């Protein structure tokens, strides 16, 4: 516990050292980005030692080191919960961030504010580790709002562009709507219990937990962009590609799912909240997958891929399988961060072109980007024994055999099929066919920073799921007895999605004149939720203000 | 539908100046006038581990061992799992086995 | 400073752009920008894998490594 | 620039990127086949699923229709 | 360091290592590397500091507040006696806030310590927390921001009247 | 990095792959309509090809006025800050 | 505002760009681009401007129906993904005036050339103001067009902010 | 309190006897020393307050307000000297003398035992305030627009005077220590309703309460920067400080007499935040921002629970430093472009990089980013009003959304986007301006490490 706790805090303290050194302590602005990458890499090593100890004997601690404030009978302290979820999430997030930072060392090379960009990524990571390790709700709130502000500062990185400033402010708006649910839980827990500590909350274990859990579901709804508070995540593509890779994997978007996992001792015994989060997740997973079918921007497609996978995570929460929801957060961070780094590799080669209609014929032109994209796509679509299969496959099996909403289950299976359709869409239009990009060819993926960063995540996208799933201890009873047609449902609908997508893609080549459809325009225009809501809601509010 | 004769002439005259201006943004060879192998990678890494790992853990261990853990309930361990057939270090106790399982 | 390849290479013959020209000549039309797209269908960009081919990338050597691994696993059993 | 841009032509490639792309493409397929050989149950089914229409009345303790 | 009776902890039972693998345990090796590179140099530094501390030994004390008459014994509008009783009540109110804090800290330490068995093994801690919270609520809840001994006494007498009445009803 | 000669070469290159133009009658000063006898629908197509060639759009108001390769070369050079 | 001749050509260009968004594949696009071109060629020699206008109006109604919901947009065009991406890097030239002398001491050749330009701007301003006033009718300009320099030695009126505008990739 | 009164008075001889070119150096240096000695007031006790003498006392409520008051004088001097540089020497000393006399009345006001002594000083602060705003204000428009002077004095100052005079006759004293032991409950009575309103309406107008707030935006648009700093930072808190004190003797009538004012505050909290979205004037935007924040303080005082009083005290201090910094940030732009219009100068982050960092920090504290004391105060009031009625979480939450919207809208409009082409006189930020901002934000952020010293007596 002396070594476990010391190495648990040095990891957090280490990540803040490049921030403190910005006060001109031996400052070497020559290579600050390299200094930040190294700190993350060493932070990954030290974080893996507590993880081994937990893997070994299940050792876990709370470190309430600093007493900050006492409000009568509410003592507030700086307390870190270094448990199952913290043990396993921190090494994954540090591993993924390490690759994104090395990738950024190349992607953002020409940016004059390269140093400021890396400082923001480090702060964006720090506020996420405050969130995950937090042991009381107030400290959890510090991290919760912390990622929100860094999202704003990184989405609006190119601040001369009005669309970037509009997407940055959109993320804040939708997230602060969710924070109404966060404060509602804080208010309820303080009043009905007498604590913001997770320990005293679980010990008292209220049964009348509808109100605080509706507050947490709302807070998770905005932060992880479930249906209703979802349009901001696609809009967040205005930020630089390295921002989207971090945003969509090892930081902001999973915080909403992480929050509900933290409170599984409460959601366990609330069938009402389980039914709300099942249906909430089920529509999200389908709706966003349907939108991704007709998108043409490569970053938009991956952004909707995230909302669809976050929807599946919310479904897992709602079928009372919080530990499978966590396992999906971990695995998803590997192949999803890679897909963004493969898109950025393509976008960079084609001189900032993000429209797949202007790509094509890249299979041989970019061989290593092609390999990672195919591995990433297969991992996303639950190819057996890749990183994505160890979580998605068990989630679909557990959803099939649960006492579940029937409509939510059907919508979850259709969304799995659609995953195979838009994944094919990226491969077909970006890598296959003849080139459709301009005539001056600057395709060059020969950079060690690009190769090494993608390579490490590629190795993770192959073996991370197997290694993690073989080391974590059992916390449930996995249900392994079940009919063949339920056992193989996830693989079958995935395969029919691939077959059904080849036909659609190939018909684009026939010399026939398309005809727009109501379904096509509905999917292309995102179901019209932005067009109606983002015009009508600002209009009613802004016109109301003057008069 | 093309340029009028004056439009072409104004464009030409602004081309001369604009191209001359851009040529003048180039830096002189002296500018800016500033005022006055394994071992290397190992030394850079060795000095980094010392300053950014060893010193922080010395300060953190000192802080935890002598300032935090000396106050009650500051670092609370989850009690270790005891399985049948174990031997308790503190007492030397011996946890008995479980009943004989039925055949399976 | 840069050398443009000779422009007379780019002919639509042998590409689907020739299929287009034939279909347009039936309607009495012609495609005047055919050779401006021909480079996309020639020499390095000419032949591209199919979707199944893209997925099966590296399968041939993965299988060769697989047969050796399991064979070397069985040889370690009989022993 | 160790890679010169080309005009209307397939880009120049290096051996290092082609070999590494093939090694990791072949690693992915070796891994899938190696695991499928040893863990095929994870994809098809761990245990048999009984057919309840086969269980007898004696073992389910169903009394005779006249008792 | 602290008082074991105020902040109790049960005896620790850690099972002996019983390895069943020929592989070395990398944790045990890192433990020696920690016990050598971190613990001992840290211990040497502390021992030197504690040597300086032993040279200079001075003491501080816990203030003791003699008891004075409560608000119930003060004359109406007699500020001199109401002042001392009012200050005493505030001191007790602040102490009672920290008695509830001690009991909550026991409850939270228990939950983490017991792991997955906390619901059964922390029932004594939960019951004690329940009774202290009830007693604190009886004394000080609903007094308002402008609380005082006078309003605390008015709340008590109202509660005493309801208890006395329900006795007759019985 | 673009140069005034590189823009010229690619502009003429694109025109020599146009079937309505004689590659021997084409020069930087060859007016599309007066010299080559093209129509204003062909002029639209020629400008669209340059946008694809260089990957940026020429607004219709500016595009109407580019009636020889040199004017196209000058326009592209100006927007791209090419000067030598 | 526009002529009839301009509206047709703008619709031809816009029609082609949306057709390209639907077709995606270059051969498929080149096939329908010539079909579309043929439709315009069918009515190139119409003379009844009442018919010609009605043809255009029905064409624009057809376009709006067949329009693409997500047409391709060049990255740097208005509404594209790179539009205004570098505005945050464009600093106006007058900011160099406020530099500290120690900051200007780092670029002595650049700043010497910059005073030559500032001198040129001063000596030219009075002449530019006259040329606009003498060439400008009574009642102010009728259009926004500006004249060229007429004599040798003059500079075209109002040129500084065009000539010294920030580069499109300043950093 | 004489160790602060006497040195403050001595700033007047110092200012009038300095060399002509040393008036700013001398007064700023010595007023910073008085601010240093004000930290000795934090000798507070858990049970008793720091009762110096028969006239003055300090407790955890007034102490942070005193320290803020004494901190603000040097900051106001630094902020004022640029635009008063063309003023002649005798008028610079009169301007400085007005600020010193304003501090003299403020420190006495926050420490008076006797509520009538508090009333006289609480009103004496207006004499220096109106002189500063009118004599050194922007335009010929009258801050004391006549209607506002009449409404305030008739419905505020005068009824308060009669109520206090009446109370001392009935109780025999208005010493606040005595009122703690001799307080008697207030029964339902039409006469008592009017005593309640008389005791409260003056402080409601000064807060200001929603519906009585139109004066505040007008005053900020006219005031010089120093006027806006003291007005936003402290003078509004005089109304808040008065209510926190006088509510001791208004129970239990506050149980129901507070409903209309809670409704005005809860609704007006959202209406004024929305107005901030369509403001074209920075000083008006910040002024309406203050109305929204002070709506929380009114609600907190009126529901009177231990958590709401702790939240109220933290909110008053946090708003004081944040709103003051926002006015200084806006003023620095104004001293270059000479316009309060927010849309006129844009993309300023390109031209003034460090000043854009001050803007961001000022906006983050304004929208109550954790763990800034801005949030600690706001969270405590949210926690307490949830108990008062769970439905309030809806209105509190919606206001949190809107507050983030206009805070970042103000940051985005002025600092981001393309810069304005014809504005070519944006000179680099002066050391004076950068230091002025950093003296606002550093203490504000440092208080996050030790929030207890701003949580008031209920802590
Ligand atoms: C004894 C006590 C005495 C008082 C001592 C006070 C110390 C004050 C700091 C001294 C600084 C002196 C110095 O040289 O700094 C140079 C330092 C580096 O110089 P530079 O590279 O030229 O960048 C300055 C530019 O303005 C460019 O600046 P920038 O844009 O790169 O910085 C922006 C950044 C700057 O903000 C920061 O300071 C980063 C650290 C925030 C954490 O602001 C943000 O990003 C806001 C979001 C913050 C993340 C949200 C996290 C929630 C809180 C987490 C709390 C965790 C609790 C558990 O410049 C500054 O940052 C000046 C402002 C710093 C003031 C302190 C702000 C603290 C917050
Ligand atoms: C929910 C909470 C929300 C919090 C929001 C606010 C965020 C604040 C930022 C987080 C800061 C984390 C670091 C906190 C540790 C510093 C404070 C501290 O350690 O306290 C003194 C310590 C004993 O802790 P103690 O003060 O007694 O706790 C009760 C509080 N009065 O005793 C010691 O520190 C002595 C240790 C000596 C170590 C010397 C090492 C060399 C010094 C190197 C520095 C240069
Ligand atoms: C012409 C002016 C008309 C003013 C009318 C004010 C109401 C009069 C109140 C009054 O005189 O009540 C009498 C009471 C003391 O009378 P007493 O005989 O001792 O006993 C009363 C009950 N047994 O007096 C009292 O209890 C003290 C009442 C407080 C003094 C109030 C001062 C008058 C103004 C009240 C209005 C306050 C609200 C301001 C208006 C705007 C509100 C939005
Ligand atoms: C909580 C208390 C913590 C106490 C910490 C005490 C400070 C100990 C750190 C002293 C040395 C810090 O050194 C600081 O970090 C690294 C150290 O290599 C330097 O950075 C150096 O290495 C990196 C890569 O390794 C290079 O990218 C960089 O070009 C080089 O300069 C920083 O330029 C220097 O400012
Ligand atoms: C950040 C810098 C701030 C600078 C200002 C604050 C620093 C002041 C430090 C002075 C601390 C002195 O504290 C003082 O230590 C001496 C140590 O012998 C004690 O001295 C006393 O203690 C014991 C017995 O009582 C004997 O050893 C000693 O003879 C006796 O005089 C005092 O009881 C104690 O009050």
């Amino acid at each position: 516990m002396n070594m476990f706790s010391s190495l648990s805090l040095v990891t957090l303290l280490l990540l803040t050292m490049p921030i403190m050194m910005m006060s001109f302590n031996t400052y070497k602005p020559s290579n600050y980005p390299l200094y930040v990458k190294t700190a993350i890499s060493y932070a990954f090593i030290t974080s893996m030692i507590p993880t081994m100890m937990f893997i070994h004997s299940g050792q876990e601690l709370i470190i309430s080191n600093w007493h900050w404030l006492t409000i009568q009978t509410l003592k507030l302290s700086l307390s870190f919960k270094m448990d199952y979820f913290s043990m396993m999430f921190i090494p994954v997030a540090l591993f993924v961030t390490w690759s994104i930072m090395e990738f950024s060392m190349w992607y953002m090379y020409s940016d004059p504010n390269i140093n400021k960009f890396f400082k923001y990524l480090l702060l964006f990571l720090i506020t996420m580790l405050i969130l995950v390790t937090a042991n009381n709700l107030f400290q959890l709130f510090i991290g919760w709002e912390g990622v929100g502000i860094m999202s704003f500062l990184l989405i609006g990185w190119w601040y001369g562009r009005a669309d970037a400033n509009t997407a940055a402010l959109q993320a804040i708006l939708y997230n602060r709507i969710g924070d109404i649910g966060f404060i509602l839980a804080m208010a309820w827990f303080l009043t009905n219990l007498n604590t913001w500590d997770l320990q005293q909350i679980f010990m008292l274990n209220p049964s009348d937990s509808n109100m605080p859990l509706i507050g947490l579901a709302l807070a998770a709804t905005g932060k992880s962009a479930q249906f209703g508070l979802h349009p901001w995540l696609p809009s967040a593509m205005e930020g630089p590609t390295p921002v989207s890779a971090l945003l969509h994997s090892s930081t902001m978007v999973v915080a909403g799912i992480f929050l509900l996992i933290r409170f599984y001792p409460l959601t366990e015994n609330n069938k009402y909240i389980q039914s709300i989060t099942l249906c909430l997740g089920a529509i999200t997973t389908l709706f966003t997958a349907m939108c991704a079918l007709t998108q043409n921007d490569i970053k938009k497609i991956i952004a909707f891929s995230t909302s669809s996978q976050l929807g599946l995570m919310m479904v897992t929460i709602g079928i009372n399988q919080p530990y499978l929801a966590f396992l999906h957060i971990c695995t998803h961070a590997f192949f999803k961060a890679m897909l963004f780094m493969c898109s950025g590799s393509i976008i960079h080669s084609l001189n900032d072109e993000q429209d797949i209609r202007k790509m094509g014929g890249l299979f041989k032109a970019m061989p290593f980007t092609t390999t990672a994209l195919i591995v990433g796509s297969l991992a996303l679509t639950g190819m057996p024994f890749l990183t994505g299969f160890y979580s998605k496959d068990l989630i679909i099996e557990a959803a099939n055999t649960s006492y579940t909403n029937a409509w939510a289950l059907l919508m979850t299976l259709i969304a799995t099929s659609f995953t195979a359709i838009y994944s094919t869409r990226i491969i077909f239009f970006a890598l296959l066919g003849q080139p459709r990009f301009p005539t001056l060819v600057n395709i060059n993926e020969n950079n060690p920073l690009l190769i090494n960063s993608i390579k490490r995540l590629l190795i993770g996208s192959l073996f991370a799921g197997y290694i993690i799933s073989n080391n974590i201890p059992p916390t449930t009873i996995p249900q392994m007895t079940m009919p063949y047609y339920l056992k193989t449902t996830a693989l079958i609908v995935t395969i029919l999605g691939f077959i059904l997508a080849l036909e659609i893609s190939n018909m684009t080549k026939n010399l026939k004149y398309h005809y727009p459809s109501n379904a096509f325009k509905f999917s292309t225009l995102l179901g019209y939720f932005p067009t109606i809501m983002h015009r009508l809601a600002p209009y009613m509010n802004l016109s109301m203000s003057q008069k | 539908s093309g340029y009028t004769p004056e439009e072409k002439l104004r464009l030409q005259q602004l081309r001369e100046l604009r191209r001359r201006w851009l040529k003048d943004q180039e830096l002189s060879p002296r500018e800016p006038v500033l005022p006055p192998n394994v071992i290397y990678k190992t030394y850079r890494h060795s000095i980094f581990a010392f300053t950014h790992v060893l010193i922080p853990v010395w300060i953190i261990h000192y802080y935890l061992k002598y300032h935090v853990t000396t106050k009650p309930y500051t670092i609370v361990e989850k009690k270790p799992r005891i399985f049948p057939g174990d031997t308790i270090l503190e007492t030397g106790e011996v946890i008995p086995p479980m009943k004989e399982f039925p055949d399976q | 400073k840069m050398e443009l390849p000779d422009y007379k290479q780019w002919k639509i013959e042998g590409t689907p752009l020739e299929t287009v020209q034939e279909k347009l000549a039936a309607r009495g039309l012609r495609d005047p920008w055919g050779r401006n797209e021909a480079w996309r269908y020639m020499g390095g960009f000419a032949n591209n894998v199919s979707f199944v081919g893209a997925l099966l990338k590296g399968f041939k050597w993965g299988f060769a490594a697989f047969v050796v691994a399991i064979g070397a696993e069985y040889y370690l059993e009989s022993q | 620039a160790h890679i010169e841009p080309r005009y209307r032509q397939f880009p120049q490639l290096t051996r290092s990127q082609v070999i590494q792309a093939e090694f990791f493409s072949a690693t992915m397929w070796f891994w899938i086949l190696w695991r499928f050989w040893h863990d095929s149950d994870a994809v098809l089914g761990h245990f048999p699923y009984p057919d309840p229409s086969q269980w007898t009345d004696e073992e389910l303790g169903i009394p005779p229709d006249d008792e | 360091s602290w008082d074991k009776d105020v902040y109790p902890e049960p005896p620790r039972r850690t099972p002996a290592p019983s390895p069943q693998t020929s592989l070395p345990n990398p944790i045990t090796y890192l433990t020696k590397a920690f016990d050598l590179l971190v613990d001992r140099p840290v211990t040497l530094v502390r021992e030197f500091i504690e040597r300086q501390h032993a040279k200079n030994k001075y003491y501080y004390y816990h203030r003791e507040f003699r008891r004075v008459p409560d608000i119930t014994e003060c004359q109406e509008k007699d500020v001199l006696c109401m002042f001392e009783a009012e200050m005493q009540w505030r001191r007790d109110y602040k102490v009672d806030q920290e008695i509830v804090n001690i009991i909550q800290e026991r409850l939270k330490a228990c939950q983490q310590r017991e792991g997955e068995s906390h619901r059964q093994n922390c029932a004594k801690e939960l019951e004690q927390f329940t009774q202290v919270v009830k007693a604190y609520q009886d004394r000080y809840h609903d007094l308002g921001a402008h609380y005082s001994a006078r309003k605390c006494l008015a709340k008590q007498k109202q509660r005493m009247l309801a208890e006395r009445k329900a006795a007759k009803e019985a | 990095p673009l140069t005034l000669e590189g823009i010229k070469d690619r502009v003429l290159y694109v025109l020599k792959l146009y079937d309505k133009i004689d590659p021997e009658k084409l020069s930087v000063n060859s007016h599309f309509m007066k010299d080559l006898g093209l129509d204003s629908l062909d002029q639209v197509e020629i400008i669209m090809a340059m946008e694809d060639e260089f990957g940026f759009e020429i607004p219709d108001i500016d595009a109407e006025k580019l009636m020889c390769p040199q004017e196209i070369v000058d326009y592209i050079a100006d927007k791209k800050d090419v000067y030598e | 505002y526009l002529t009839h001749q301009q509206k047709v050509l703008r619709l031809y260009k816009r029609a082609l760009r949306h057709l390209e968004s639907w077709c995606i594949h270059r051969d498929k696009y080149r096939y329908f681009a010539c079909l579309l071109r043929a439709r315009f060629d069918e009515h190139k020699n119409e003379k009844d401007m009442v018919k010609a206008t009605q043809l255009l109006r029905e064409a624009e109604e057809e376009f709006w129906h067949g329009q693409h919901p997500q047409p391709y947009i060049f990255p740097e065009s208005p509404g594209g993904t790179s539009y205004e991406r570098y505005e945050c890097y464009k600093v106006p030239e007058w900011c160099l005036d406020d530099w500290h002398p120690s900051e200007k001491a780092m670029y002595p050749d650049y700043f010497a050339k910059r005073e030559q330009w500032k001198k040129l701007r001063r000596e030219s301003w009075e002449r530019e103001v006259k040329q606009l006033q003498e060439e400008t009718p009574v009642g102010g300009p009728r259009t926004e067009a500006l004249p060229p320099a007429r004599k040798q030695g003059d500079l075209p009126p109002l040129w500084w902010h065009i000539v010294t505008r920030p580069r499109e990739r300043p950093m | 309190m004489l160790k602060y009164i006497i040195p403050t008075i001595m700033l007047m001889p110092l200012t009038w006897l300095s060399k002509n070119n040393m008036i700013w150096v001398n007064s700023t240096a010595h007023s910073l020393l008085i601010s240093f000695t004000s930290l000795l007031l934090m000798n507070q006790f858990g049970d008793n307050s720091l009762n110096f003498s028969l006239l003055f006392f300090s407790d955890s409520l007034s102490t942070p307000l005193l320290i803020l008051t004494m901190w603000l004088l040097p900051l106001m001097l630094m902020a004022s000297q640029h635009h008063l540089s063309k003023e002649n020497l005798t008028r610079k000393k009169l301007f400085i003398t007005m600020l010193i006399s304003l501090q003299l009345f403020l420190i006495m006001t926050f420490t008076a035992m006797e509520l009538i002594l508090f009333y006289i000083l609480f009103e004496a602060t207006l004499v220096p305030t109106l002189i500063i705003i009118t004599r050194w204000g922007n335009q010929t428009e009258r801050l004391n627009a006549g209607l506002y002077f009449l409404f305030y004095t008739l419905a505020g100052s005068l009824p308060l005077l009669v109520a206090l005079i009446y109370i001392q006759n009935t109780v025999g004293s208005l010493n606040f220590l005595m009122l703690q032991y001799w307080v008697q409950p207030v029964h339902n009575s039409w006469s008592n309703v009017f005593m309640w309103l008389a005791c409260m309406m003056a402080f409601m107008v000064k807060m200001p309460l929603y519906g009585l707030h139109l004066w505040l935006p007008k005053a900020h648009v006219e005031a010089p920067i120093a006027g806006s700093m003291v007005l936003a930072a402290v003078l509004l808190k005089l109304g808040g400080y008065g209510m926190l004190r006088i509510t001791l003797i208004l129970n239990p009538m506050t149980d129901f007499m507070a409903y209309p004012f809670i409704m005005l505050s809860l609704w007006g909290m959202i209406m004024t935040s929305s107005i901030c979205l369509r403001q074209t004037d920075l000083k008006s935007l910040i002024a309406y921002s203050s109305v929204s924040h002070m709506a929380l303080v009114i609600v907190a005082i009126l529901i009177q629970t231990p958590w709401s009083y702790m939240g109220a005290t933290a909110l008053m201090i946090a708003h004081g430093l944040t709103s003051s910094m926002l006015f200084c940030l806006a003023n620095s732009n104004y001293e270059r472009i000479h316009s309060r219009t927010m849309i006129l100068a844009r993309g300023l982050q390109t031209l003034l990089p460090l000043m854009a960092t001050w803007w961001l920090l000022a906006s983050l504290t304004n929208l109550a980013l954790p763990p800034t004391i801005n949030l600690i105060g706001e969270l405590f009031v949210v926690m307490s009003t949830f108990s008062w009625s769970n439905i309030t979480i809806i209105l509190m939450g919606v206001n949190m959304v809107i507050t983030a919207l206009y805070s970042l809208y103000m940051l985005i409009m002025t600092q981001r986007g393309k810069y304005t082409y014809h504005i070519n006189n944006i000179s680099p930020s002066f050391t004076r301006e950068n230091a002025l901002m950093s003296l606002h934000i550093l203490p504000l952020l440092l208080l996050t490490l030790n929030p207890k010293i701003i949580l008031g007596p209920l802590y």
